[PDB]
């Protein structure tokens, strides 16, 4: 049995008021598009969401138009492909979960809209899972088609090594080493699970400053009103 | 007094009848609707299954396997002891019809790729996690959470078994 | 009704409460502009208009 | 001619319940929670309503509706996590309120105590049903387990669980009826809270000393309004810290996976505020015994006014009683942790001992100790 | 003392008190929003989209 | 030693409410509608619950879920049509209640009358949203037509519509929003009804004669409880006849068609209990004037206590005012008939005449008649 | 008194800011969601219909007729009873295109 606990990596978005590295989000989206999107999906995320966080409006248009999506019936009642727009969610690699399970051995590649918020550990778990593949220790014989990943529960995943060294070509020019790829994709998936992360921390900052300004003042008002009773001096004068 | 209270009593019994029906209206409304009493209700099979094979079904939103456990398979599963399983379940105890094993088909433990209709230790085997299955749908290798779940099947007659 | 409230001292009371009522109305106007964030008015106040 | 505050019918009730109510002048901060709970209730009624305007209760679209709330509605995430963590804060304040009642002997207010027990039951029911709406893995499976619990009832049990399910397993009908019951119940809670306050106001309140403070009462409005405002500000500080800095701190991550009825999660623990109850259920091997102990854990609060034997209403002048009270609190914490953990070798025995100790302290240790208390004080 | 002048000017009348509160609401809201936003952008300089939009 | 009926707090409130409350001896049958409202409300709160237990709120499953309740849920059609026609029963009782209050000069109870006007507005809004819920052709198109009135409001008006629509047209957002609002509102109605009963009890009911009956007062329980039971039996007779024999009598058949925004029904009429006001809407070509007259048609009840000029209180001894009141009732019926028919000759001119006559009767004819009336009796 | 009331005024200002930024929070929540703010930027070719025929589209929430008008109207519709005709309009200013007229479905009567 046993379980690896993913070590707490020092993510840039870890401090109480530390936002996400949106450049890392931009790179992680490309990593998803060229590698992970072959068999996973984030159906809850549409190209529109990328505008203003990792891509500009025209860039989001170009990204959407690179793919072909099913549309509704024509005047003849058929189904027709059309290039996407900033209203179509990320395409599903497999039309139905049965096809996904059949194609990838017998395992369903989970949808990654919430894969950081649904896994115990978060970005640490996914990062360690990707950069944690190793040759199985002696005495353990995995059936052909399964791969040993210690961090995966059961230590036997149906996942081919997703990211090797220099998988893709980062448009920025950053070297596409496996660790960089994993860090960028993990940050992007964290954004996918928590799109409000940056604004959440911003509102938390304003909340902290308002309470630090108010709580002393409301406490001062309470003392002001109660000071009649706190300084109240009694006296007993029986006959 | 008797006449007046007779009026009162007959009024009260009438109201009791009306209130019983009005309450039963709502209570039966909360109970299982017609549709769930039509698809989730029994889904009786036939004899469309030959020996050894396992006819796939989709009942109560879950797959059903009706593998025709042959005599040889019954011998292997009867010979195999119970403590070797993670959950001890005797072959005849879980299967009241040795020739027909009735088992809901769902790989336990998040469905890590089984192998269906074929198995090293029987008719099914699940190699993703240590989960080798029996021809009677019992866990064989690796302490998987449970065996393959068996529903409440009832053999009313030949080629007539109603299940969940 | 209006026969009773039409009086010398009644108009005199109205005059006394004119400042408080008028600048209560000013309070309401400023609060409405603020809460609603009425851009039509807020575009003319010097510092605040920098927000838009 | 007369003051409207004390002559107008509605204003008379408001005055006699919140303005000129004679309250003890020495009630500690533990008395603020009665306000906070009410405010929490309002917040729960409020945010939840705004959740009801973009949540569609159906199996094929409940989870997508919730994720659309948190991903596409303007500030939907604020409302959603406000609601979840506000329910958690509601239960924190509820437990602290019950602890204050136990400690300072407020259960001598029997009508209010029993109404409080009814409110407690209603709130646990409301939260349990509310946790089902997101239709996540933990939602679906926790609902399945807790509803299957009722099968232990003799004779009628299976019919009861199939009636609650609205079918044969937790499915569309269960989700819809849970949403409807979740909508209706908090208003029943509000009515019961009004009855709770009405019953309380006839006997004033219990100051920490436990002595009648009829010689020291002070008007409510000048002092306790600002006191409760400060308390509510503190509670909002805590709640907003939870919402804006660690939203899913008190939550199972697996709930962010759409409910797949073919895959049992490795852990099926209920919400954090139910584990103390849940552990009790896992203590008794018998199923019916488990359900009975589960219900009796909450119901034992009713027996407290009958089990009070000490001649002092409060506890501040009863040290050995304080030690047992804090032992009971530690036992409750242990039960919560045990319910969180799996049911294995080091935890089965700990849970059994914790449950036995909890019942034994409430029923046996405290009354005998109070008898010793009275004997020590020559009365 | 200045506080005496404040009390005699803007605080004695309840309605003038409310007007002062209302105008303070405007100016405090703007100032606090500026300050908090500036502090956040300073803390996470180079990570926000506002700081990286220029290169696209 | 005392009655727990008149010493226990809740029992004391119930006793003073409807057990030992001094009621006028000569209260006619027209007062029964009061309770006939509350009972309807309870029924409406009841059945609606059992509807919300099988009703989704998405536009892809609204109509289908309603048909599911009608065809598949065990005895679900009884509840569905009981709600649909209990709404009409509620409004019949409401209109008769307002007519009673108008005729016998009960509007002298200013607080109760104003609270009643608030209740009328709330009930009308709740019924509108409820009729929107089943997502029929009538539902969708009536919702669009009614909400588009708010575009007439100057300045903010357009924004307001886009606010309520939750977008650009009545769509997925508005359906769920109206579901949540239709759920919450009846409990607000219940709270307001409780406040209404409070205000009425501070003065006591008014008898048909219009004169104070403090001398001939009888206890409520032995007499008016059974009178109200008989009234409830009669109302149940009418409602059950409606539901069991002719359910789709007061409805519109086009509401049994899935909502299609690309095609409208031949006629767009609202529910019957709204036509009286809708016709007034259609009277004035000026859209803003139309909306203002629509609001004033109900808000006139607020001014009604002011316009009372007769020395007497009721209409029992005012034959001229009696003919005026029946002219008003006939005028309301005429407006209701006009609302259904399309905007064509001669319905347009008849509608303008009826709408003019309504306000002419309420504002001018009645006070002048009362002024002549007092002069005819030496005062 | 000024000191005490200044404490009160400052906390009231803070509460006003918080209350505004929470009630506007909720109200904006009730307003139109970003999914429908994927707003009515609709597209689509117009030459489908064979001259003088309306095609209904769902574009903002209410229909939109898209129509390739009859050849008679590009050149003479403006001449069809130009007069005054209540609201006077011509196809030249109604649509910049000669043919190819588009207009939302909501009638002018109600
Ligand atoms: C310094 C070493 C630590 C001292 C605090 C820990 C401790 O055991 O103190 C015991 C010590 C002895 O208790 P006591 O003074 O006899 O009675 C305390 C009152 O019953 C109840 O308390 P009180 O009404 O006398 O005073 C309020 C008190 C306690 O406030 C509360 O208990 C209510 C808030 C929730 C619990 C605290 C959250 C922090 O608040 C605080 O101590 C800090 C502010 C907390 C938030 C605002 C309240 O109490 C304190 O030092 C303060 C109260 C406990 C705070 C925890
Ligand atoms: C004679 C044939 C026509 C009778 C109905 C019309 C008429 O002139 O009624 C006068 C009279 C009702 O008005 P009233 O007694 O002159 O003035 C007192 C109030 O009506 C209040 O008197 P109440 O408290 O005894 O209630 C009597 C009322 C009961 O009305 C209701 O319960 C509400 C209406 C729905 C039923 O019965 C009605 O028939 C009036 C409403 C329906 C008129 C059609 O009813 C009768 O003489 C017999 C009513 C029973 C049916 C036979
Ligand atoms: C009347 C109160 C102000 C209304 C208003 O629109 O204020 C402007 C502000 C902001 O609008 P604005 O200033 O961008 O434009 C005002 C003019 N309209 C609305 C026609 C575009 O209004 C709101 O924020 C909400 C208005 C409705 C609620 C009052
Ligand atoms: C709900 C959950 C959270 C609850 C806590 C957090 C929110 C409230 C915290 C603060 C509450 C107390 C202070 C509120 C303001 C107040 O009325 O203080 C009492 C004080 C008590 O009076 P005072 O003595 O401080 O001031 C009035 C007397 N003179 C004029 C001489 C200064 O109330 C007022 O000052 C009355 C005027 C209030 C005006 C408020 C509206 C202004 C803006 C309108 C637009
Ligand atoms: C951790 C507990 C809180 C920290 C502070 C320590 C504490 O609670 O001390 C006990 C406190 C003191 O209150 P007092 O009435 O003075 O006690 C008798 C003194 N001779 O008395 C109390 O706190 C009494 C109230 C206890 C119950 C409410 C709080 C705990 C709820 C747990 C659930
Ligand atoms: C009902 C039809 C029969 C009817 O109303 O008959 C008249 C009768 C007279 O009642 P009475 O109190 O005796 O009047 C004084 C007589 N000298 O009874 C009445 O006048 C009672 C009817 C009028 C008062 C009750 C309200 C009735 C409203 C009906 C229309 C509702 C919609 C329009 C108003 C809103
Ligand atoms: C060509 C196929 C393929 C590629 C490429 C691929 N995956 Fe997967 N992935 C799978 C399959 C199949 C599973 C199911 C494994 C299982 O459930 O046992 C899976 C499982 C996962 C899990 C589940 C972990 C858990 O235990 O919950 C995560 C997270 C994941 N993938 C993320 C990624 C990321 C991030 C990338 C690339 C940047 C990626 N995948 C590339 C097919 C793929
Ligand atoms: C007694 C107070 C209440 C409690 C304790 C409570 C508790 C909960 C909890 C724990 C959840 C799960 C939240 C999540 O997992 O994300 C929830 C969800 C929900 N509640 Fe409530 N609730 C309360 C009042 C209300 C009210 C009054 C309404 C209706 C107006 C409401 C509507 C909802 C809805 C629609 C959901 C589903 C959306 C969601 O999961 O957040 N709640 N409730
Ligand atoms: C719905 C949740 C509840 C609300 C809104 C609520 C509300 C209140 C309020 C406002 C007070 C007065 C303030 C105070 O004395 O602290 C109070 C007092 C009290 N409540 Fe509750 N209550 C709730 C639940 C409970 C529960 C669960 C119990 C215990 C079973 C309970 C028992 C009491 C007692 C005994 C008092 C008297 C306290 C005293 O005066 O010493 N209440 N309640
Ligand atoms: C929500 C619906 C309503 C309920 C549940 C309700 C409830 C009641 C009840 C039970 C009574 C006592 C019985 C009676 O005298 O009729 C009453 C009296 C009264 N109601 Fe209502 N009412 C409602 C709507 C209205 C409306 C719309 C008005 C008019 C604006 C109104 C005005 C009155 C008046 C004036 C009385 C006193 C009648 C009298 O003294 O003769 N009510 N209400
Ligand atoms: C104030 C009392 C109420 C009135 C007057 C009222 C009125 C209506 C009306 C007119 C409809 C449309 C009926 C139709 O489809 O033809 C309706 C539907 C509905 N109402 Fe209510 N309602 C009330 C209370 C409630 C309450 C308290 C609930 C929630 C518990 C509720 C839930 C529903 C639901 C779910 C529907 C849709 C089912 C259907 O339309 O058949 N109603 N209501
Ligand atoms: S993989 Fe099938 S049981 Fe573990």
């Amino acid at each position: 049995d046993l379980e690896l606990h993913a070590p707490s990596y020092p993510w840039s978005h870890r401090g109480l008021l530390s936002s996400l590295d949106h450049t890392s989000i931009r790179r992680g989206f490309q990593v998803y598009k060229q590698v992970c999107s072959s068999c996973h999906s984030m159906d809850y995320v549409a190209y529109r969401h990328l505008v203003g966080v990792c891509y500009t409006e025209e860039e989001a248009k170009a990204l959407a138009e690179e793919v072909e999506v099913q549309d509704g019936p024509n005047e003849d009642g058929e189904m027709f492909m059309r290039p996407g727009k900033l209203s179509d969610y990320f395409p599903k690699p497999y039309p139905n979960p049965e096809a996904a399970r059949a194609a990838n051995n017998g395992a369903l590649p989970p949808d990654l809209s919430y894969i950081v918020r649904a896994r115990h550990g978060g970005e640490d778990y996914v990062f360690s899972l990707l950069t944690g593949y190793c040759e199985p220790p002696t005495g353990v014989s995995l059936r052909e088609g399964l791969y040993f990943n210690p961090y995966f529960p059961g230590q036997a995943i149906a996942m081919a090594p997703p990211i090797y060294n220099e998988v893709l070509e980062f448009d920025d020019g950053t070297p596409a080493t496996m660790s960089q790829v994993a860090k960028d994709v993990c940050t992007f998936l964290r954004w996918a699970s928590e799109p409000e992360h940056d604004h959440r921390k911003r509102m938390g900052l304003k909340m902290l400053m308002m309470m630090g300004l108010l709580l002393p003042l409301v406490y001062a008002m309470k003392r002001h009103k109660w000071s009649v009773l706190k300084s109240r001096k009694l006296a007993y004068r029986p006959p | 007094k008797g006449f007046s209270y007779l009026i009162t009593a007959t009024t009260t019994v009438g109201v009791a009848y009306a209130a019983k029906n009005a309450v039963s209206q709502f209570v039966s409304s909360m109970s299982a609707s017609a549709d769930v009493l039509a698809m989730s209700k029994i889904e009786i099979k036939l004899s469309d299954i030959p020996e050894g094979k396992n006819m796939a079904f989709k009942w109560r939103g879950k797959p059903l396997f009706v593998r025709h456990r042959t005599k040889k398979e019954i011998d292997q599963e009867a010979a195999v002891e119970v403590s070797q399983l993670r959950d001890p379940q005797h072959d005849l105890e879980r299967v009241k019809k040795p020739e027909w094993v009735i088992l809901i088909g769902v790989c336990t433990h998040l469905g890590c790729v089984p192998i269906a209709n074929a198995g090293d230790f029987g008719g099914y085997y699940c190699p993703c996690h240590g989960s080798h299955y029996d021809a009677s749908g019992r866990i064989r290798k690796g302490p998987a959470p449970l065996n393959l779940e068996v529903p409440t099947y009832e053999f009313t007659s030949d080629d007539l078994v109603i299940v969940g | 009704m209006l026969s009773r409230f039409l009086g010398p001292r009644y108009r005199e009371l109205a005059r006394n409460w004119i400042p408080t009522a008028s600048m209560w109305g000013a309070v309401g106007a400023v609060g409405l502009v603020w809460a609603t964030d009425w851009r039509l008015i807020l575009d003319w106040v010097p510092y605040i208009n920098g927000k838009f | 001619m007369t003051n409207i505050r004390k002559s107008h019918p509605l204003m008379k009730i408001i005055n006699n319940a919140f303005i000129d109510l004679p309250a003890p002048s020495n009630i500690s901060s533990w008395w603020n929670f009665g306000s906070l709970l009410g405010i929490c209730l309002i917040l729960q009624i409020l945010t939840g309503l705004f959740l009801a305007m973009h949540y569609t209760s159906d199996t094929t679209t409940a989870f997508s509706s919730v994720t659309h709330i948190c991903r596409d509605v303007n500030y939907g995430w604020v409302i959603r996590y406000l609601h979840a963590n506000g329910a958690s804060m509601f239960f924190i304040c509820l437990f602290i309120h019950v602890g204050r009642g136990l400690y300072y002997g407020s259960y001598m207010f029997l009508e209010t105590w029993n109404i409080g027990v009814v409110l407690l039951f209603t709130v646990m029911a409301t939260a349990f049903m509310g946790y089902v709406l997101p239709w996540g893995q933990m939602s679906f499976w926790g609902a399945t387990v807790i509803t299957n619990l009722l099968s232990a009832i003799p004779y009628i049990g299976t019919d009861l669980v199939e009636w609650i399910w609205g079918g044969f397993s937790v499915d569309k009908a269960t989700l819809t009826r849970f949403f409807a019951f979740h909508f209706i119940l908090p208003f029943i809670i509000t009515a019961l809270a009004a009855v709770h306050l009405l019953f309380l106001h006839e006997t004033g309140s219990n100051n920490p000393t436990g002595i009648s403070s009829d010689m020291d009462k002070i008007p409510f409005h000048p002092y306790y309004t600002i006191k409760d405002i400060l308390g509510a500000l503190f509670m909002m500080l805590i709640l907003l810290i939870l919402v804006l800095f660690s939203p899913d701190l008190l939550g199972d991550p697996d709930n962010y996976t759409p409910a797949n009825p073919l895959n049992t999660p490795p852990h099926i623990k209920p919400e954090w505020y139910f584990l103390f109850a849940y552990a009790i259920l896992r203590s008794i091997p018998n199923k019916l015994g488990g359900v009975l102990a589960l219900v009796a854990s909450i119901l034992i609060l009713i027996l407290m006014p009958m089990l009070h034997t000490s001649k002092q209403r409060s506890m501040m002048f009863r040290p050995l009683s304080q030690c047992l009270f804090w032992m009971l609190v530690a036992d409750l914490i242990t039960l919560t942790w045990i319910g969180g953990q799996p049911v294995e070798h080091p935890f089965i025995i700990i849970g059994q001992l914790a449950s036995i100790l909890y019942f034994l302290i409430i029923l046996v240790l405290m009354p005998i100790t109070s008898i010793i208390e009275n004997n020590l004080l020559k009365w | 003392t200045l506080t005496a002048r404040l009390y005699s000017l803007l605080f004695r009348r309840t309605s003038t008190f409310a007007l002062t509160i209302a105008v303070g609401a405007l100016f405090f809201e703007r100032a606090f929003d500026q300050g908090a936003d500036a502090i956040y952008e300073h803390i996470n300089q180079g990570k926000l989209w506002k700081h990286i939009k220029h290169k696209y």
